[PDB]
């Protein structure tokens, strides 16, 4: 079953056996016991070179997993700016909610990631969306205490 | 003559312990190194001042004192003073850690490392006695080793010393020169465990002396060098029946039968008149008839409190210097219908009165001028329950939170007991109730 | 009392412990090689409280260093006073802990745990009545937390009766862009909470905020952080080094300050805040009680303050320092709890720090804290939410429950905060 080891591969940035599996029929969109898929594995560990690659093989740029969390949710939250780049290029839905009610930008307001949180402002993120708890991006910034966060909402 | 042992225990004790035999020394003409010229019986005697010093054998004179801290810092202090010659070196007994500021530690854990020896040489001290008549125990409510320390050794002379008699001199907390935020909570332990062992204690408020060195003596902010040279002068006051020839508290009973009706309402209020600054050395003398109307002034109590909102139980004035008797029969006399003075009905309504004709003595870089009289009144009141009120109140605030209670805990003690200790301290404050305030 | 043991772990650690070592060693006139050039009395009054007399009338610091990579060991001796720390108290591994708190708690940190504690005794067998424990470490790293936690619960079993007092450095996304930095913090807290007495919460987000927004500085680096740090250590640990009123030691500081015995992380606070080249008694007293001289990134105004301890120093008045203090406690009376009287101590010392002629150090048990741990708790959950990296710790042994139980007592500590922020006397 070439899907487990497409999933191995993407986590452990493996470039040249992402290549050789999909040669082989292996499932881009292949998922593990809790819904990820290569991207959403590529899109965590920080492989840009294999995100591109799979996007380019078919991979559902906006594939969840059991608890809503697209690859875009993931990227944002961990830090990877090339890559919420290239995903948003390739259409990802910027304002994806996943089970908590965040949503990508959320998620970058949350663990200080502000250049991202530009980003996503520019490529349309909805400052009025709110999680579960009724918050939206700008009252983190208020909550926390943030001032830099709550003058980049304030554009 | 009938000796009497003083214990100082903790910083308060043994550096309010040092200024008055400092004075001790002046007032009785012992130099430095305990030579005293005027006394003719060279290696004993039966005189007054051999009740609180003792005599070697090459006229040395002795105090009868024992100090003893937790830590070394303030002992230190004695032992490389201008009096480090006067005391014997074992009688200044030192620990290696504080307990500190916590009264379970001085009670339970650290002071039970130091405790048989202190008593060991308090045994010393006695068996040098011929007719030992009590102690004179000298203390902080607020410390750790002034609360703790005191409470265990009260009990421990209540069995080892039955019949002898223990009195107190007692510093109450202030929160202007305080140390600590759990205050009230040694005092009230402390005032709870030694009650049933102390048969009179003359508590000394800081936030009394503090004001005293502000007004009368023009001192800024008063440091406990000022407070306790004003303390050593009323302490003097209260002991120098003891070590001196006189008619009235010429024994540590008397004070119990003069002052004490009760037990449990075992503490006297004194006031000292008058206080007046050094740089006033040229002041009128004040008359009998003024320095006793002071006594009734509350600006001059050594516990803030008000004696009109209460009645008078006992009253003890006790003059030194230039004072004519029929001058002091004159101003009680007026001091009865012009002042509002009220004594409980069971009670006679008569002043005791006792007189030294010896001028006070003033230490050389003191605070206070020399004066021709003074009067120390001393006068059990039920308006001292004011100062067991504030006290209490304090205590409260923070236990009803239970606020700090982990350190005393976490040291050998039980929650209980501060739950009995404040039961106590109510129990005392209707004491004063059923009396009248 | 008297002797402390200090003890420096992982890369933050010893960085900030190195430079108290500068700063203090200058104050009490103590040059890199040992002997003592300084020009007054007071400065070797309690020099034993930190310094151990060597052969020749030399003062060697009673100080012991450790990490899991050597690397920190060759950056702390080629310092100024790098030489004068004890060859023999330099316990390093061979492999770090790679901002991991599992590899330093339970495995690289776990096998070196043994080796450390022999040194301590050592130090602790030669002190003649030895008062407690400071540690200065990090807790988003590896080492720092998760070694440095694991050496207080082991020096916790075998003195039970000592201080155990730390300077933790809390994680910030504005100086370390790590996003396992929370799971560390949180991990490290829930241990803190249990074996320390007392720990002063030094921020790295209030240390960034100072020197962006106070300073001018564009790009705040880790020396101009550490300069704050160390006025800070210097200034909280002024009177337990001079004479003075106060007859300091850590159990005092422990009993009067903690009424609550989890709630023991202190906010520290300076004045005046100044850069590494580039005021009257009431100046200093309005800069203490001001949010941007906290050294945590939490506004004081938010909560109550439940007790407070001041340490001013330099030449001033006595009166003035009483009465601009009793100022600002009738202007900010609804910040203090009515229900702790006489909760504010003041402390003077006559020696300043160099190059300031007058300063001021706060040091606040306050219920504002609760902000700084709800800002990691909620990084903490949206990454844990996620499961994103948990392998991590679970590959080094650790269980997924050992994160849940932190996150609960992290929740619990910010609960306990507002239980007595909104609790009244009458
Ligand atoms: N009048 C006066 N009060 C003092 C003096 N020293 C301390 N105090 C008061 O005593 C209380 C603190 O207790 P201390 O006697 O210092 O403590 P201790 O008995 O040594 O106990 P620990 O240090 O806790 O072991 C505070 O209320 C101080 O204001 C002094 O010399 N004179
Ligand atoms: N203020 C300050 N923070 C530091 C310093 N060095 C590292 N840090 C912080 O410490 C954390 C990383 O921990 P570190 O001490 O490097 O790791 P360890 O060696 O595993 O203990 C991050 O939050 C850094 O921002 C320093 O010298 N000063
Ligand atoms: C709530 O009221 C209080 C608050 C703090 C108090 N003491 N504070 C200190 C501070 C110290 O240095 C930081 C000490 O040195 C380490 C120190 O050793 C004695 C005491 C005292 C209080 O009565
Ligand atoms: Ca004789
Ligand atoms: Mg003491």
């Amino acid at each position: 079953d070439l899907g487990k080891k497409l999933l191995e591969a993407a986590r452990a940035g493996q470039d040249d056996e992402v290549r050789i599996l999909m040669a082989n029929g292996a499932d881009v969109n292949a998922t593990d016991a809790s819904g990820l898929t290569p991207l959403h594995l590529a899109a965590t560990y920080g492989h840009l070179e294999i995100v591109e690659v799979l996007l380019k093989h078919g991979a559902d740029v906006n594939a969840i997993d059991i608890m809503g969390s697209t690859p875009l949710h993931l990227a944002a939250l961990i830090g990877h700016l090339e890559i919420v780049e290239v995903l948003l290029k390739h259409g990802a839905d910027v304002n994806a909610v996943d089970t908590w009610g965040d949503t990508p930008l959320h998620l970058a307001a949350i663990m200080g990631h502000l250049e991202i949180v530009e980003v996503l402002l520019k490529h349309g993120a909805d400052v009025n969306a709110q999680d579960k708890f009724g918050k939206t991006a700008f009252d983190i910034s208020i909550d926390n205490g943030n001032e830099d966060l709550a003058e980049i909402l304030q554009k | 003559m009938r000796e009497c042992i003083s214990i100082h225990v903790g910083q308060a004790g043994v550096q309010i312990g040092n200024a008055c035999w400092e004075l001790y020394c002046l007032e009785h003409g012992i130099q430095p190194d305990g030579q005293m010229p005027s006394d003719k019986t060279i290696g004993g005697g039966d005189d007054s001042f051999n009740t609180f010093f003792s005599e070697t054998g090459a006229g040395k004179h002795v105090p009868r004192a024992v100090f003893v801290d937790l830590e070394p810092t303030v002992i230190d202090e004695v032992r490389t003073g201008t009096y480090r010659q006067l005391f014997h070196p074992e009688q200044l007994i030192t620990g290696k850690e504080d307990a500190a500021n916590n009264y379970a530690r001085g009670h339970y854990t650290i002071g039970k490392e130091i405790i048989d020896l202190v008593l060991d040489r308090i045994r010393k001290l006695a068996d040098q006695c011929t007719g030992l008549q009590g102690f004179l125990v000298f203390h902080s409510f607020g410390g750790g080793t002034g609360s703790g320390f005191t409470s265990l050794l009260m009990e421990r002379l209540s069995v080892d010393y039955g019949k002898k008699s223990k009195l107190e001199f007692s510093i109450y907390p202030a929160p202007q020169v305080s140390t600590a935020v759990v205050e009230p909570y040694n005092s009230i332990l402390t005032t709870h465990t030694t009650l049933e062992h102390s048969d009179c204690a003359f508590m000394v408020d800081n936030e009394a002396i503090y004001d005293i060195c502000r007004r009368n003596l023009d001192i800024e902010r008063p440091t406990y060098t000022n407070l306790n040279r004003l303390i050593s002068q009323i302490v003097s006051s209260i002991t120098a029946s003891l070590r001196f020839d006189g008619a009235l508290n010429v024994d540590l009973t008397e004070f119990q039968t003069n002052l004490v009706p009760y037990p449990r309402i075992h503490f006297p209020l004194a006031t000292y008149a008058p206080v007046i600054s050094a740089e006033k050395a040229y002041h009128e003398q004040l008359s009998v008839a003024e320095i006793t109307n002071a006594c009734f002034e509350p600006a001059n109590q050594m516990v803030k409190c008000d004696p009109r909102h209460g009645k008078y139980m006992a009253c003890c004035l006790l003059y030194r210097g230039d004072v004519v008797p029929k001058d002091v029969n004159a101003a009680i006399a007026t001091i009865k219908t012009k002042r509002s003075i009220q004594f409980v009905d069971w009670c006679p309504t008569g002043f005791k009165v006792g007189i030294n004709y010896q001028p006070p003595t003033v230490v050389p870089g003191g605070d206070l001028a020399k004066v021709q009289r003074a009067v120390c009144m001393l006068s059990n009141t039920t308006a001292i329950a004011e100062a067991w009120a504030r006290l209490d109140h304090k205590f409260d605030l923070m236990y009803a939170k239970r606020a700090f209670v982990h350190w005393y805990v976490g040291e050998g003690m039980e929650e209980g007991e501060f739950s009995e200790a404040r039961e106590d301290m109510a129990a005392l404050e209707k004491d004063y109730e059923e009396v009248g305030v | 009392m008297r002797e402390i043991v200090h003890i420096q772990a992982g890369q933050c650690g010893n960085q900030i412990g190195a430079k108290f070592w500068e700063v203090i060693s200058d104050e009490h006139g103590i040059d890199p090689t040992g002997s003592y050039h300084g020009d007054s009395d007071l400065q070797l009054e309690r020099i034993n409280v930190y310094y151990n007399e060597a052969t020749g009338n030399k003062y060697v610091p009673r100080a012991i260093l450790v990490d899991l990579e050597p690397g920190t060991m060759d950056s702390v001796r080629s310092g100024p006073f790098g030489q004068i720390f004890r060859p023999d108290n330099f316990v390093f591994g061979q492999s770090g802990a790679g901002n991991n708190w599992a590899k330093g708690h339970y495995t690289e940190g776990a096998e070196l745990v043994d080796s450390v504690l022999d040194v301590v005794r050592k130090e602790s067998e030669s002190c003649d009545c030895l008062q407690g424990f400071q540690l200065t470490h990090s807790l988003g790293g590896g080492t720092g937390s998760g070694m440095g936690t694991l050496l207080i619960s082991k020096i916790r079993e075998e003195y039970p009766d000592r201080i155990m007092n730390t300077f933790s450095v809390m994680p910030s996304p504005k100086v370390s862009d790590t996003v396992v930095e929370p799971y560390n913090a949180t991990l490290s807290v829930h241990q803190l909470v249990e074996n320390t007495d007392e720990t002063y919460c030094i921020d790295n987000e209030a240390l960034y905020d100072i020197c962006f927004r106070t300073l001018k500085l564009t790009t705040p680096t880790y020396g101009d952080l550490n300069h704050l740090v160390s006025a800070t250590m210097s200034g909280v640990t002024t009177c337990l080094r001079f004479p003075g009123q106060l007859n300091a030691d850590l159990r005092k500081l422990a009993v009067n300050m903690v009424p609550f015995p989890r709630l023991h992380f202190f906010m520290p606070g300076f004045a005046p805040l100044t850069s590494r080249g580039s005021l009257t008694v009431p100046e200093l007293t309005q800069q203490m009680f001001d949010s941007k001289n906290m050294m945590a990134a939490c506004d004081p105004r938010h909560g109550r303050y439940l007790t407070v301890a001041a340490i001013f120093r330099g030449r001033m008045s006595m009166k003035e320092v009483d009465e601009q203090m009793l100022n600002v406690q009738n202007k900010n009376s609804s910040y203090f709890v009515e229900w702790i009287p006489n909760n504010v101590k003041t402390a003077v010392c006559d020696i300043p720090p160099r190059g300031l002629k007058m300063s001021a150090t706060f040091i606040g048990n306050s219920t504002a804290i609760q902000e700084l741990f709800k800002r990691i708790s909620e990084q903490f959950t949206a990454m844990f939410r996620r499961k994103a990296f948990l392998h991590w710790y679970t590959g080094e042994g650790m269980d997924e429950m050992e994160f849940t139980e932190a996150e609960s007592n992290m929740n619990d500590l910010v609960s306990e905060y507002q239980q007595y922020q909104d609790a009244t006397a009458d």
